[PDB]
RNA sequence: AAUUGAAGAGUUUGAUCAUGGCUCAGAUUGAACGCUGGCGGCAGGCCUAACACAUGCAAGUCGAACGGUAACAGGAAGAAGCUUGCUUCUUUGCUGACGAGUGGCGGACGGGUGAGUAAUGUCUGGGAAACUGCCUGAUGGAGGGGGAUAACUACUGGAAACGGUAGCUAAUACCGCAUAACGUCGCAAGACCAAAGAGGGGGACCUUCGGGCCUCUUGCCAUCGGAUGUGCCCAGAUGGGAUUAGCUAGUAGGUGGGGUAACGGCUCACCUAGGCGACGAUCCCUAGCUGGUCUGAGAGGAUGACCAGCCACACUGGAACUGAGACACGGUCCAGACUCCUACGGGAGGCAGCAGUGGGGAAUAUUGCACAAUGGGCGCAAGCCUGAUGCAGCCAUGCCGCGUGUAUGAAGAAGGCCUUCGGGUUGUAAAGUACUUUCAGCGGGGAGGAAGGGAGUAAAGUUAAUACCUUUGCUCAUUGACGUUACCCGCAGAAGAAGCACCGGCUAACUCCGUGCCAGCAGCCGCGGUAAUACGGAGGGUGCAAGCGUUAAUCGGAAUUACUGGG
RNA sequence: GCCCGGAUAGCUCAGUCGGUAGAGCAGGGGAUUGAAAAUCCCCGUGUCCUUGGUUCGAUUCCGAGUCCGGGCACCA
C-alpha cells in the first residue's frame, strides 16, 4: 500500500523499517495508512512540543 | 574452546559468533553460557564462556533485531547481516540491472564488449557480479555512469558548438 | 521414554504372548466346533464342544475373553448344532 | 486523582462558589468571581444546550471533588439502585466519607476534611478508615481519631460549623468530635441549587 | 425486591422538502502504538507458526505382596587397636529400613491445544440393544497341588544403547485339580466356570523349640443390586455458496453366519433394487460446540478468550498391545521428515505439561518458591510424588482504590502572554506563612489462612486376653510456600509522586506571532492563495487523569436488510 | 580484522588532474490576478564527508574519524 507520513520532516528513504496505522488522508486519492511518526525506524518530527503523542517525539527535557 | 576476543562493553552473544564467523553468526538460533541458556539480548561482560548452539544459514537473530538497531548490539558484524540479505535482492536486482542497463548500453554507447571494458576499470567496480548489479542499485551513480559510457571526446566540430557557445 | 514407570512395557509384553497363547488356544478348540459342524458330526461336534465350554468360560473369568463373547459362542454354536442334529 | 490546583477559578467556569476555598475570606472577593475563567473570560458565550449538559456535570463533579470516571460509577448506581435516578445519585455523593466529614464541619474545606481522612484520622462506627470514597452506611458513627482528634486545624474548621445551615440528617457533638449518620440526605436536602436531571439525561444519551 | 426502558448530529442544494449513502457522539477489547508515568488491591496475559526446539522439573508409589540388602543405622557378635572393656579390626538380612528386581495400583486422571471436525461433534429432549477398576450394600467362598521367571551368580555380545547361553529362586506373578450357585449356556434335563494370602498381638494349648492355635485387620474369588463413569440410538437445533443438481453400489433393506460389552452393513455370503435430494442431497469454502461474553430497550446482530461441561489432537502417517478404561501427551511397534549420539555395525528424542531459546508477529511474562491449603496418585498408615494447585516474580494490560498535600495568602509580585497600553490576565496560583505525613521511606509490634497429623492416657466396643486394634474425650511437643505478611504503632519531612488529548462546525474551549494553496491538518464537512479562532509556536482554555491518545475490532446510533421495524 | 572505492547547490547531476566551486530541474523574484496557470521580463542556488596537517592555492596529497557499495577472512 501506498501510505502517508505525517509532519514536516522525515529521514525515511527508500528501505527502512516503518510501522503503519491505520486511518487515511482523503486529499490524496489512493493514500489509506499512516507511517507511524516516532515509532521504529520512523523518526519523531523534527522540534515538536505540541500533541507530540501524535508524532512521537519524546517530552522536550528542556 | 577456551580462545577469548575483545568487544565494545555492552554487546550481544549474537555478535559474538561473528568473531567466530559472519556465517557463524547467521547460523546462530541458541545461545548458552555457562549451562544457562540466554536470550539475544545478553549483554555479554567479565571474560564469561559462551555456549554457542547453530544449524544452518539465515539472517537469524537479525533478521528484523539488528536491522532494527535493537538488542544485537554493533553497526560493525551486523554488515555482514546486511549484505547477507541485499545479496538475494541484489541477485534478482543484477538481473533487472542487466535488463535497464542493455537498454541504454546499445541506445547510445554501443555494444556490451564497449560496456564491458568501461566499468571494468572506469569506476570502482571489482566484477561483472557488482557491474551488472549496478542498476538493482545504482552504486555507480549511473548516467555518470552513462557519462563514463560517454567519456569518449573526438570533438573538433564540437569546438564548433563552444564558439557557438561563445556566439 | 524416561520412567521407570517404562517397565509397564516389558512387563506388558511379558502379558501378551502369554494371553496372545490362549487365544490360539482358545481359537482352535472353536475352529474344531466348527470344523465339527462342517463335518455335520453332531455327536462329535457336540464332544468338541464339552471340549471347549470349560476353556472358553475359564478364560472369561480369568479375564481374557470377557464372557458375553463366550455366553455368544457356546449360544450360537449351540444353535448351529441342535440344528445339526 | 484530585484536581490539586488552583481551586478558586473552577468558581469561576461554573461563576459560582462551590465552597473549594473556606477558611478565612467571606466573599471570595480575591477573584472577581463569575467574571473570568481564562483570559477570554472577559466573554460572554451563549453556551450550546449540551454546554449545560457538560456545565451540569462539571459543577456537581467539581463540588465532591469526584473525578468522572468513578462519578459515572455512581451514575450507573442511581440506574439500578432504585427510585428517581438524579436523586439517588445525589443522596449517594452526600454519603461519600469526606463529603460526610467536611459536612460534620470537620475540615474547613470537603479536600481538607480529605487530608484528614487520607491520614487515617478519621474513625467510623468505632473504626478507623482511610478511604474518602466511603459509602457512609445509615445510623453510623464517626470521630475524629485521639492521635489527631481536635488538635490544631480541627476546632478552628469545626468553628466553621455554626457559619452553615447545619444539616438535618447528620449528627454531632463535638466533644468527641462525633459524626453519627443516621438517614441518607433528603432531595430537598440537598443544596438544590444543581438541576440533577440535566446530568441524567447526559449519560442518558 | 429480582428488571421500569429506546435521544440525535454533520454532510449534496442558491435555498427547501424528500430519498439516500458516508461520518460522529456511546458501549466495549486476550489489544498494540505514541507520549507519559506514584503505590496498592484484584483479574488478565502467544489471537500469528498445530513452527522447529538446548536445559531443568511436569508420575510415581507399595516391604502391611516376594526372594533378597546394594547403602547407612544399630543390635547378636568372630577378631583387633590397648585408656583389658577405650573403642573397635571385623563377620552378620538378624532388626529400622531399603539400592536392583519380580508383583499391585497408578501412568487412560490431572495439565495443554483448537489443527482436524458442518455432525461420526455439540446443545436439547428422549430411548434400549450394554459395560463399569477403585467405592459400597447383600450373600457365599476362601479347599487341594504343581510348573517356571527375574533377581542372583558363571560365562558373555556390544563403543553405547542394549542383550546372549548355563544353571539358582520367591510371591497376592503364572497354571491344572476339587468345589459351586440366586452364575453362563441350555426348551428341559443336563454341562462348565473361580480364588491366596499378608499383617498385629496374645493366652493355656504346641513345637521339626519356623510354628501350629486364637482373635483382631485387611487382601482374595464368585453372584444379585446401588452409585459413578462409558459406549450407543432417534427427534429437533447447530456456518456460507445454486456462478455445486443430482449424489450413492456396503450403497438401501432382508436373510443367514461372523464380530462387539452392546444394537447394527459393524463385517462378510446370497437375495431384493432400492437409499438420499429443492423443508438443498452431493460438492466447495470456512469453523472446534455450549453454558456464555459483546452490544442493543427489545427482537436481534457479532463472538465463544479467561472460568466451566463436551469434543478432537499429542512431531507426521498408520496399527495394535497391556489394561476396567486408551487405539494411550511426557507408553509400544512401523514408515516419513527432522534433531542428536557413533568405535559409524548401530542407536536416541518429540515443550500443542511449567517455565525457558530461537522463530513468526502489532503484540503477550519468571529457565521463581512450595508441598503449608485443597485435590489427585500409591501406601492400613506414617509418608513419598504432585510445574494440579497454592503463592511469588514480570508489563498501566483491564477493572477498582488511594496519593502526588492541606489552610491562609492582593502587594493583584516577578517573569510570561494579550493591550483599545490606561490595563487584563496568568491568579491565591506563587512566594511567604501556619499545619497534616495514607503511600513512598526507616524502625519496632504482628491475626488469619491450621484442619490435621504424631506421642500419651482414659473409655468404649474386640476377643480368652490386661495387650494389639478401632472409635472418642483429655495432655504434650508440632507443621506457614507466601512473609523483612495483611494489619498496627513510632519515626523524618511536604518531603518523592502529573501527564495526555483537544480548543473553526459536529463538540466542551480563544487570542497573538510564524508560514502565505508553501509548509502542513483532516473522522465527516473542510481549513492553508500576506490580517488563518482549523497548519507550527506561545499564552490562555476545555476535557481526563496515572493515565492519555491513535489505529484496529463488534454492536448501537443505521427503521441504511425493516420479525418486531422499510419500501 | 585487513584490503578497495562512493560522498559535490533543495533533486539529479559537472566536475576536478596541488590552484582560484558549474551545468539541468524545480525554487524564488518582477509584470498580470484575489492568489494560481498561460504568456512576459529577471535570477540566485553549495561547511567540496568532517577535520586539522603538507594548504599563498587542497576541491583534487595524507591519513585520523563518517556512512556507503565490493572482496577475502576468522566455521569454537
Amino acid at each position: 500500500v501506498t501510505s502517508y507520513i505525517g509532519g514536516e520532516g522525515h529521514n525515511l528513504q527508500e528501505h527502512s523499517v516503518i510501522l503503519i496505522r491505520g486511518g487515511r488522508v482523503k486529499d490524496l486519492p489512493g493514500v489509506r495508512y499512516h507511517t507511524v511518526r516516532g515509532a521504529l525506524d520512523c523518526s519523531g518530527v523534527k522540534d515538536r512540543k505540541q500533541a507530540r503523542s501524535k508524532y512521537g517525539v519524546k517530552r522536550p527535557k528542556a | 574452546k577456551g580462545d577469548v576476543v575483545d568487544l565494545p562493553a555492552g554487546s550481544t552473544p549474537l555478535d559474538f559468533a561473528y568473531h567466530i564467523h559472519s556465517d557463524v553468526g547467521h547460523r546462530c538460533i541458541g545461545a548458552k553460557i555457562g549451562g544457562r541458556i540466554v536470550p539475544f539480548t545478553y549483554q555479554l561482560q567479565m571474560g564469561d564462556q559462551i555456549e554457542i548452539i547453530t544449524q544452518k544459514q539465515p539472517n537469524p537473530s537479525r533478521d528484523w533485531l539488528n536491522p532494527n538497531l535493537g538488542y544485537v548490539t554493533t553497526s560493525r558484524g551486523r554488515s555482514k547481516i546486511h549484505a547477507w540479505f541485499r545479496k538475494q535482492d541484489r541477485d534478482k536486482n543484477i538481473l533487472a540491472g542487466r535488463q535497464i542497463l542493455d537498454d541504454e548500453l546499445e541506445h547510445l554507447g554501443i555494444s556490451l564488449k564497449e560496456a564491458e571494458k568501461h566499468l571494468l576499470p572506469r569506476y570502482n567496480f571489482n566484477d561483472v557480479d557488482e557491474l551488472l548489479a549496478a542498476i538493482g542499485g545504482g552504486d555507480i551513480r549511473l548516467n555518470q555512469m552513462v557519462n563514463f559510457l560517454q567519456s569518449q571526446f573526438n570533438k573538433p566540430s564540437a569546438e564548433e558548438q563552444d564558439a557557438a557557445a561563445l556566439k | 521414554n524416561i520412567k521407570s514407570a517404562k517397565k509397564r512395557a516389558i512387563q506388558s509384553e511379558k502379558a501378551r504372548k502369554h494371553n496372545a497363547s490362549r487365544r490360539s488356544m482358545m481359537r482352535t478348540f472353536i475352529k474344531k466346533v466348527y470344523a465339527a459342524i462342517e463335518a455335520g458330526d453332531k455327536a462329535a461336534a457336540q464332544k468338541a464342544f464339552n471340549e471347549m465350554q470349560p476353556i472358553v468360560d475359564r478364560q472369561a473369568a480369568k479375564g481374557l475373553i470377557h464372557k458375553n463373547k463366550a455366553a455368544r459362542h457356546k449360544a450360537n454354536l449351540t444353535a448351529q448344532i441342535n440344528k445339526l442334529a | 486523582a484530585r484536581y490539586l490546583g488552583p481551586k478558586l477559578k473552577l468558581s469561576r467556569r461554573e461563576g459560582t462558589d462551590l465552597f473549594l476555598k473556606s477558611g478565612v475570606r467571606a466573599i471570595d472577593t480575591k477573584c472577581k468571581i463569575e467574571q473570568a475563567p481564562g483570559q477570554h473570560g472577559a466573554r460572554k458565550p451563549r453556551l450550546s444546550d449540551y454546554g449545560v449538559q457538560l456545565r451540569e456535570k462539571q459543577k456537581v463533579r467539581r463540588i465532591y471533588g469526584v473525578l468522572e470516571r468513578q462519578f459515572r460509577n455512581y451514575y450507573k448506581e442511581a440506574a439500578r439502585l432504585k427510585g428517581n435516578t438524579g436523586e439517588n445519585l445525589l443522596a449517594l455523593l452526600e454519603g461519600r466519607l469526606d463529603n460526610v466529614v467536611y459536612r460534620m464541619g470537620f475540615g474547613a474545606t470537603r479536600a481538607e476534611a480529605r487530608q484528614l481522612v487520607s491520614h487515617k484520622a478519621i474513625m467510623v462506627n468505632g473504626r478507623v478508615v482511610n478511604i474518602a470514597s466511603y459509602q457512609v452506611s445509615p445510623n453510623d458513627v464517626v470521630s475524629i481519631r485521639e492521635k489527631a482528634k481536635k488538635q490544631s486545624r480541627v476546632k478552628a474548621a469545626l468553628e466553621l460549623a455554626e457559619q452553615r445551615e447545619k444539616p438535618t440528617w447528620l449528627e454531632v457533638d463535638a466533644g468527641k468530635m462525633e459524626g453519627t449518620f443516621k438517614r441518607k440526605p433528603e432531595r430537598s436536602d440537598l443544596s438544590a441549587d444543581i438541576n440533577e436531571h440535566l446530568i441524567v439525561e447526559l449519560y442518558s444519551k
